[PDB]
RNA sequence: UGGUUCCGCAUGGA
RNA sequence: AACAGUGGUAGGAGAGCGUUCUAAGGGCUGUGAAGCCAGACCGGAAGGACUGGUGGAGCGCUUAGAAGUGAGAAUGCCGGU
RNA sequence: GGAACGAGGUAGAUGAAGAGGUCUGGAAAGGCCCGCCAUAGGAGGUAACAGCCCUGUAGUCAAAACUUCGUUCUCUCCUGAGUGGAUCCUGAGUACGGCGGAACAAAUUCCGUCGGAAUCCGGGAGGACCAUCUCCCAAGGCUAAAUACUCCCUAGUGACCGAUAGUGAACCAGUACCGUGAGGGAAAGGUGAAAAGCACCCCGGAAGGGGAGUGAAAGAGAUCCUGAAACCGUGUGCCUACAAGUAGUCAGAGCCCGUUAACGGGUGAUGGCGUGCCUUUUGUAGAAUGAACCGGCGAGUUACGAUCUCGUGCAAGGUUAAGCAGAAGAUGCGGAGCCGCAGCGAAAGCGAGUCUGAAUAGGGCGCAUGAGUACGUGGUCGUAGACCCGAAACCAGGUGA
């Protein structure tokens, strides 16, 4: 705590107008002279692939944020789940699975 | 906080006020015409430490040109014939300095007319 | 890093931050700050509004200073994860110097500060030091007080800064189970 | 001006 | 270590010195501290240091964060002449 | 509508330990070598910087008389309801229409302005609003707490100011002055540890001096600590009465001096060169603008939002707010939120697929190739007085024949 010296290019001296001829800008100080609409986010295919795939626990795992209306399940990525929303390429690769 | 700052503006116009120590009238007490012959005397004492490099140039030459004309010869007539037959690289400074002793500067001035 | 304490694995490792280190510092002396400082100005000026333009303007001398420092407050917070990896840093210091030393119990009777100079005497601990008691043992908080080095801590209220300053520590060892639940 | 399953306030409509 | 290069306003970028303050240490002061006046010293600049007089209570230094700014110009404002 | 038991508030009481020894000084609270107290080394005085010198603090207890809160008693009071809706009730100039205002297609709010109703089968609303369905009962009236703010009054803290600052005002200040009046509105701190504040002598009418005394200091003698600069002087080394100069600068004898010892210091007869400073302009020597001089004061960064660079933590997961606990503190505890991991229409839908589109063809976008995010420093760009300084006018409330 005797020397507490900062990280090297941390900090920088704060830039001044007025304060000298030969510092710089001192004379003119450099100044010159629908209604509702559900939203089921992004639910990656390659996030579930890190684990009972519900949206209960989905939600606690940090896999979903947000909880709007209900959960839609993309095939983005390459692999019991209990949901509602399911795109076509999520379900044929859950079932190729 | 609040800085008053007094300590400050006088240490940095004494040390004007000491370099204008000889100058006339008020140029020497009041501050605010003490810095432009300040400001001035760094100014000509820059392009004055370049007329006296070359104005002993002019002082050298006129004297050589009296010492030559001893011998009838000129200052351009001397020196055309100092660097054809001798080789020396001499000062118009040097070759100068030695005017007083006529023998030395005699001795030099035989070699100008033997190679013209 | 057991041994023998004194009667009288991931705190306190390696690794040391640094960068972390000195800000978790940089934002423990502005809060101890307590800035109540104002000035008036050109408008809160008991002056005048006639043409004597204006009687307490910024180049009079009657008037108020053009900008100045107003009533603010600077309070600034790091992560969560920035606040807790970093006193065991400053611990970490002091378990290569042997700065850290172990007590059992803390072992009083009453308040007398005498006994605790002859506490410090049989530590042999000179300048400025810290009393780290997991119970709030009132014997020791209700001493020691008075003598002008040293200070007590309940070891839940430990900061990064005590341990900068006071630079050697006298920890009871049933505070040192305590400060890895919530560290 | 007029083409057109354009949408349509707990459930039907304009 | 050889070359190459160094006029410069607007303007852009970079490196520095100072002025008050509250603390981690470290240390001078009544055998005389700040401030003041001298000086024929030191540093590439801003600026530092040492002797001598005057003063009769305090100051300062590598180290970190903040700075009510560091003035020669306002038909500036108050005082003095 | 009363009476006891506690906590307070306004007065105080009590309170541990060194003349340590020695040095310098006018004077030890300093040094130097020692001792001691602490539930107490927070401050303030003491002839210099005190833990033990006092005034006090930590601690403990204290109020006759007031009041301020409560706990307890006195005291005071007083039905809850099983089934039936057979018959009555449930808030009338109102729920509502027309006309016109206002202020939150157009309700709405709310007034006038004339019309104007039924009512447990009921009644009301669910965007000028039409049919199903849920929720709830209009036109009776009262209601603490958690909040907003201080002229005040106690206790205290300031990376606050220290006499051109801080309030206008540290001082017999809203005073003195100015104005008929509403109103405007200053200047001005410091002897000494102590008043010991000059007995007496001398000149003078006295003021003011010189001696003498006091004092550590009279160079401290009443606008009195320190006392800078402009301005005014008196001495003294070197120059100056044939000389045309932004006053200086290089060369330079002579003459006088001795230094932070250094190719010294001060003057300089005479030769060379040399159109002040700042702002502004295509451009300066200008008569283009500004300054009598000295000293003081005097002009770009503050939380709120945008965007990029840098630093740092974690990293396809990062982050808490308010608030409650703890010296107005760090710190926990708080997972409500935000941001990101993927897209297109003036109006709707899947997901690596499109909006306009017979179209499996051209044009649209985006990935493939994937890092954000929480702070921090600086950069600009914003909103608010937003470099600082500086008009004429306009409105509201007032004062004057």
């Amino acid at each position: 705590l005797h020397e507490l010296k900062p990280s090297e290019g941390s900090r920088k001296t704060r830039n001044r107008v007025g304060r000298g001829i030969g510092s710089g800008n001192g004379k003119t100080a450099g100044k010159g002279h629908n209604i509702n609409r559900k939203e089921y986010a992004v639910v990656n295919l390659d996030k579930l692939n890190g684990f009972e795939v519900t949206p209960e626990l989905l939600l606690e795992t940090g896999v979903i944020s947000k909880l709007n209306a209900g959960v839609k399940i993309l095939g983005n990525g390459k692999l019991t789940v209990k949901a509602n929303k399911f795109s076509a390429s999520a379900k044929e690769a859950v079932e190729a699975a | 906080p609040r800085v008053k700052g007094g300590t400050v503006t006088r240490k940095r116009r004494k040390k004007v006020l000491k370099l204008a120590k000889g100058y006339f009238g008020s140029k020497h007490t009041l501050y605010k015409v003490a810095n432009q012959q300040v400001m001035k005397s760094g100014n000509y004492a820059f392009r004055d430490r370049r007329q006296k490099k070359r104005d002993f140039r002019k002082l050298w030459i006129t004297r050589i040109n009296a010492a030559a004309r001893m011998n009838g010869l000129s200052y351009s007539r001397l020196m055309h014939g100092l660097k054809l037959s001798g080789i020396e690289v001499n000062r118009k400074m040097l070759a100068d300095l030695a005017v007083n002793d006529l023998t030395a500067f005699n001795q030099l001035a035989d070699a100008a007319k033997a190679q013209l | 890093p057991k041994v023998a304490l004194y009667n009288q694995a991931s705190v306190f490792g390696i690794e040391p931050n640094e960068s972390v280190v000195f800000d978790a510092i940089l934002m423990q002396r502005a809060s101890l700050r307590q800035g109540t400082h104002k000035v008036k100005n050109r408008s809160e000026v008991r002056g005048g509004g006639r043409k004597p333009g204006s009687i307490r303007s910024p180049q009079w001398r009657g008037g108020g200073v053009v900008f100045g420092p107003t009533p603010r407050s600077y309070s600034y917070k790091l992560p969560k994860k920035v606040r807790r990896l970093a006193i065991k840093s400053v611990l970490s210091s002091k378990v290569i110097d042997n700065n850290i030393i172990v007590l059992e119990d803390l072992t009083l009777d009453t308040a007398k500060t005498k006994e605790m100079a002859a506490i410090l005497k049989g530590l042999s601990v000179e300048k400025k030091a810290l009393i780290v008691t997991a119970d709030a043992n009132e014997a020791v908080a209700l001493s020691a007080r008075n003598i002008p080095g040293v200070t007590v801590v309940e070891a839940n209220g430990i900061n990064v800064l005590d341990v900068v300053n006071h630079e050697k520590l006298l920890i009871t060892k049933a505070a040192v189970e305590k400060v890895e639940e919530v560290l």
